[PDB]
């Protein structure tokens, strides 16, 4: 008897701006952007999450997390595409690019409940990115001279580490920089070619031990079995690898090719002949050099035995993605066929050996110095399964960070921990009131919007928002008797965790961004926020 | 709770002794942890509370543990 008016299309979900949609939708995200405040800094935690297939999946990273929840609204879907901008480019700054994109919508809510309209509230932040990109060239305080040092590594991997996993960034930190200097080659002030890549650095765990006890491998780690009698090589320099895609046994047609035993004459002619054939297939093998075979097929009982009477080792890789980084080392190439050890095709390697690392014994791949390695593993020990879950992924994003040195600003960075944000505002309060028009509104509010970052690592530390807020603003904030500004431009934010009184100093710990992460997080968190602001509709339809 | 019983089967394979009083502690350390919620204590001081006493138990049972060889004993009188 009711009727209902403003919706003529079918029964299906209209949302429009009459009833404040733009402030349901930005209350949906408002939901999950709490979500990531419980993830970003060193007070965050992971999140248990098991699969419709009953599996659980623990990590910390929050933008691992979204593609392991179920988005409903498709407005969040919006923020989430946007995320995973910041994951495949830089790599880092999933959770500021999250955080800052909500607060950026919690700030304009006030704008629109003021009347505002939404198409200058758009305008007013183009203008205010445009203000910040030309301020972060002028904000860089130091410069990595990419002279890719292990301590040189120190400063970058430090600050990536933290607000991840906690307490172990120092130990961390070697295992992650050793492997980086691994697969570097030596060059300098040459940014043609492209070495690092995302590949190169192996993440291998195994129960037992600590951190302190793990070690850092120059190539590529196996923890099976070498799969018989023969454990390891020897020491001789420049064994010869082979890689076969064919399987080990006799040779046979590649169409059908089954064998049948039809009387007991073909009995022994056809044992005997997988015995004389394999023998001499392994032996012209063995005749030139090459004391590995590679197997990405399965194995016939008669080619083992007659592997270990030659000493060859036997290795067994059916994942073709680990035979991709196997090439990149010694230079082997897999063959279609076998008996065929082609010298321009088989790879070289310096050491491989069988030795026990955190209890059990693997089949390692490593190097000396000749053929150098583009590729290289970590080998983590630890006893807690879930913190070394945590680790694994933590490293992942600690590799995307080296990758972050190339040609665009990869050496310039800028004080972190907070310190940037604040300083941000005072900046863009600068530009306020230099630009007339409706637009100070919209200006001054994208300042206001950078005050998340330094309340976040401040209230899930425990610290008072009415202290060390207050503080914050007289720290970027001073008078100096004098036209230049002087003393402390290094105050940041502290999480504390044991005592202090006000803030520290950057300068002490070396804590820094990058200037090309950050750079491009605010790009993205204002393309993002642009997005939702501009959609004053959604029309949606039932499954 | 499926951490108490993780924590709980590692207890039962590293040490094989404890596995029951390995949870009761952890769970009557979350019970003492209940009233600092509702008094709008944050969870930092509070893991920073409890890792700071264990660093200082730690210190303490190696000064309550004896373990002595050569000091007024041997590797028989001892036991």
């Amino acid at each position: 008897q009711n009727p209902n008016a403003g919706l003529f299309k079918q029964g299906y979900n209209s949302y429009s701006n009459a009833d404040g949609q733009i402030i349901k939708s930005i209350a949906a995200i408002r939901e999950l952007h709490q979500m990531c405040l419980t993830s970003m800094g060193p007070c965050g935690r992971n999140k248990i999450i098991v699969n419709h297939l009953g599996k659980i999946i623990i990590t910390n990273d929050a933008a691992t997390m979204l593609r392991e929840l179920d988005i409903v609204h498709p407005a969040v879907k919006v923020l989430v595409m946007a995320t995973e901008q910041q994951k495949i480019d830089m790599g880092d700054g999933t959770n500021l690019v999250m955080i800052l994109a909500g607060e950026l919508l919690n700030v304009s809510e006030k704008l629109i409940s003021m009347g505002l309209s939404a198409v200058e509230i758009i305008q007013g932040y183009n203008m205010a990115r445009k203000f910040t990109l030309k301020e972060l060239d002028e904000m860089v305080v130091g410069e990595i001279t990419d002279k890719n040092d292990k301590n040189e590594l120190l400063k970058m991997i430090k600050p990536v580490i933290s607000s991840k996993k906690y307490g172990s960034e120092d130990i961390l930190s070697e295992l992650v920089s050793e492997a980086v200097s691994h697969v570097l080659p030596v060059a300098q002030q040459a940014g043609e070619i492209p070495y690092f890549n995302v590949d190169s650095i192996r993440v291998v765990k195994i129960m037992g031990g600590s951190l302190s006890n793990s070690t850092v491998i120059k190539g590529m780690v196996f923890n099976r079995e070498p799969e018989g009698h023969v454990k390891s090589l020897s020491e001789d320099k420049k064994h010869k690898v082979a890689v076969f895609t064919c399987p080990l046994d006799i040779a046979n047609t590649e169409t059908k090719g089954t064998v049948l035993l039809h009387n007991a004459q073909e009995m022994l002619d056809f044992s005997k002949g997988e015995e004389k054939q394999i023998d001499a297939m392994m032996k012209e093998i063995a005749d030139m050099g090459v004391e590995c075979i590679v197997a990405g097929a399965g194995v016939g009982e008669l080619a083992l035995h007659y592997l270990n009477r030659y000493g060859i080792l036997v290795l067994k890789v059916p994942s073709k993605f680990e035979l991709r980084r196997l090439c990149r080392v010694c230079g082997a190439t897999p063959l279609p066929r076998l008996g065929a050890p082609t010298p321009e095709e088989l790879g070289l390697v310096e050491t491989v050996k069988t030795m026990e690392i955190g209890g059990d014994r693997v089949t390692v791949f490593k190097q000396e110095q000749g053929e150098i390695s583009r590729t290289s593993t970590i080998i983590l020990r630890g006893a807690t399964q879930n913190n070394l879950d945590d680790i694994e992924r933590a490293i992942d994003d600690g590799v995307a960070a080296v990758k972050g040195l190339m040609k665009p600003s990869g050496g310039k960075l800028l004080p972190g921990a907070g310190a940037t944000e604040i300083e941000l505002i005072s900046r863009i309060t600068k530009y306020g009131e230099r630009t007339p028009g409706l637009l100070q509104l919209a200006i001054k509010q994208f300042a206001v919007a950078f005050e998340v970052v330094p309340r976040t690592l401040a209230e899930t530390a425990g610290l008072d928002v009415n202290e060390v807020l207050p503080n914050l603003y007289a720290a970027h904030n001073v008078t100096e008797p004098g036209a230049v500004k002087t003393d402390h431009l290094y105050k940041g934010v502290d999480i504390d965790g044991e005592s202090d009184e006000g803030v520290k100093d950057i300068r002490e710990e070396n804590i820094y961004d990058m200037l090309a992460t950050k750079k491009f997080a605010i790009n993205v968190a204002t393309e993002a926020a642009t997005t939702v602001l501009s959609i004053d509709q959604i029309i949606m339809a039932k499954k | 709770a499926k951490t108490l019983v993780d924590i709980s089967r590692a207890q039962d394979a590293e040490v094989g002794d404890g596995t029951t009083s390995v949870t009761i502690l952890a769970g009557e350390l979350m019970k003492e942890a209940k009233p600092f919620l509702e008094e709008g204590i944050s969870s930092h001081l509070i893991m920073k509370g409890y890792r700071k006493a264990v660093s200082l138990a730690v210190e303490k049972i190696n000064e309550l543990a004896v373990d002595i060889t050569s000091e007024k004993s041997s590797g028989r009188e001892l036991l």
